[PDB]
Formats: structure tokens, C-alpha cells, sequence
């Protein structure tokens, strides 16, 4: 478990990013 | 707004040309006009170069004009939401599946481009599992057009966008004949394009008839203005647009995937000198 942090530019691109990096943590959110 | 818009800012000469097959019956439709987005406006003349029109001229409406949907008329701080422009002068493809309620579907493939001076809607049309006593086979349909909202939406994953509305075809007995409209835009070039939050276009037209044309035809006039997001809402997207965002990543390998297309982006951008990075 570790965290970092990436500057996106813009609300379009940030959406984007977000969106697929809050998926991600759908699965090992899981308890698991 | 778009690189393309200034394309649009004068009269722009039209082409159409579909070919069609409904149940077997073949046909060619010509149409020719011109187009002034500035205005929402567009005027053409339809002819049937294979003889008698298989289907009612009413249904062909959309797949001939809401076929060039980038003459439509983007108030100006919409303009940020306007594909259609965008993709210009490579252009898009679209398709639609439109489905005739208790009746036949149509599947249509075009592609709308510049050809030197002239933007040019190219349609292929297929017509399966009509009634031969129906609606459509059977020319049931008035000759009109009402008005309609096109729905528009972002479809982000192959880079353009969907629509979907119902147009209501009055029948010759005074009812109804639904035709459910599926509809999906992609650009043709690699290059940048303005992808829309939602909003819909607020459709108007007439139809009529040449009085010295011989042929089987359709004369139409029609208003197009895109509608549904405020000016308030349009300045918060342009201030949003440009702002910075930070994004909390969990995993040393999940952030350097994260990291990499981010700056492959913000590579692109810089490649182009910005130029095309939140565009009014």
C-alpha cells in the first residue's frame, strides 16, 4: 500500500483518468 | 471551437448520393443544395434516379439530412460541443440502425466529408423485413416532417459520438408510425476532435415539390440549433477545462501506467504548441 499523486490537465482528461482509476480500486476494494 | 469551424462560416455547396435496397427494391436518390451553418440552414432538392421511390420520402429525411448534421447552428458558447465540425475537412462516418415500430429496420452507413469546396454525404441504405403491405412498402405516410430534439452524447471510448431520438411519421389514417433512430458518429482522421456534453439538437423542416421537376423528388428546407447547456454552464466548463487536477493513485505500478499516458498526452499537446487544448 502505497499512494501517489499525477497533475492532470484539464476536466475532460481528469474524468477520464479518474473514472478507469476508480474502477481499479473497485476490485482490490473488495476486501481483497 | 474547432479548427474546422471555418469551414462552415460561408455558404457551403452540398452533395448527396445514397444507394438503397429495401426488400429487394433498389433505388438511387441525388441531392444537391447548399448549406449555412451559420444560420442553422440547409436547402436541398432530393431525386430518384431509378424511377418511382420504393419508400416514402418521409423516411429517407434523416438518413439525406439529418445525415449532414454539421450544418446545425451551435450558439456561440456552445461551440465547444460541436463534433461534427470538428472532424472536418476529413469527416465522419455515421450509422444508424432505425427501427420501424411493427415494421422493417433500416441500416445505414455514410460518410460525410469535404471533396474540394463541396461537403458531400455519401450513404449506403439497407432495408430488411418489411411488411409489402405495410406503412413504408405500402406509401402510407403524409408527406411531412415534424420537429424533433435530437439527444447527443460523448461516446469517448471510439473518439466520437451517439444520438438517439424517435421520429413520428403521420400515417395516411391518422395515426402513427414510430421510427426509433440509433446512431453513432466516428471521425475519419486521426486528428483531434471536440468530444460534447450532453446536449440536443432542436430540428425544424418542410417538405414541398418542384413544380417544373419531373422526376420522383423531395424539396426541403430545414432549421437546425443545438440547445440544452446554459452560458453559466458553458463559462464553468471553460474555466474547468483548463484547470489542474491532482489524482491520488494507490500502487508504484498503477501510477507509472497512469503517469505514462499522461505524458504521452501532454506530449501530444505540446507537439501541436497547445493549439488545440481546451478550445472555445
Amino acid at each position: 500500500l502505497e499512494y501517489f499523486t499525477l497533475q492532470i490537465r484539464g476536466r475532460e482528461r481528469f474524468e477520464e483518468f479518474r473514472e478507469k482509476n476508480e474502477a481499479l480500486e473497485l476490485k482490490d476494494a473488495q476486501a481483497g | 471551437m474547432s479548427k474546422g469551424e471555418e469551414l462552415f462560416t460561408g455558404v457551403v455547396p452540398i452533395l448527396v448520393e445514397l444507394d438503397g435496397d429495401v426488400n429487394g427494391h433498389k433505388f438511387s436518390v441525388r441531392g444537391e443544395g447548399e448549406g449555412d451553418a451559420t444560420n442553422g440552414k440547409l436547402t436541398l432538392k432530393f431525386i430518384c434516379t431509378t424511377g418511382k421511390l420504393p419508400v416514402p420520402w418521409p423516411t429517407l429525411v434523416t438518413t439525406l439530412t439529418y445525415g449532414v448534421q454539421c450544418f446545425s447552428r451551435y450558439p456561440d458558447h456552445m461551440k465547444r460541443h460541436d463534433f461534427f465540425k470538428s472532424a472536418m475537412p476529413e469527416g465522419y462516418v455515421q450509422e444508424r440502425t432505425i427501427s420501424f415500430k411493427d415494421d422493417g429496420t433500416y441500416k445505414t452507413r455514410a460518410e460525410v466529408k469535404f471533396e474540394g469546396d463541396t461537403l458531400v454525404n455519401r450513404i449506403e441504405l439497407k432495408g430488411i423485413d418489411f411488411k409489402e403491405d405495410g406503412n413504408i412498402l405500402g406509401h402510407k405516410l403524409e408527406y411531412n416532417f415534424n420537429s424533433h430534439n435530437v439527444y447527443i452524447t460523448a461516446d469517448k471510448q471510439k473518439n466520437g459520438i451517439k444520438a438517439n431520438f424517435k421520429i413520428r411519421h403521420n400515417v395516411e389514417d391518422g395515426s402513427v408510425q414510430l421510427a426509433d433512430h440509433y446512431q453513432q458518429n466516428t471521425p475519419i482522421g486521426d486528428g483531434p476532435v471536440l468530444l460534447p456534453d450532453n446536449h440536443y439538437l432542436s430540428t425544424q423542416s418542410v417538405l414541398s415539390k418542384d413544380p417544373n421537376e419531373k422526376r420522383d423528388h423531395m424539396v426541403l428546407l430545414e432549421f437546425v440549433t443545438a440547445a440544452g447547456i446554459t452560458h453559466g454552464m458553458d463559462e464553468l466548463y471553460k474555466k474547468l477545462g483548463g484547470e489542474y487536477f491532482t489524482l491520488q493513485i494507490r500502487g508504484r505500478e498503477r501510477f507509472e501506467e497512469f503517469r505514462e499516458k499522461n505524458e504521452a498526452l501532454e506530449l501530444k499537446d505540446a507537439q501541436a504548441g497547445g493549439t488545440c487544448f481546451n478550445a472555445s
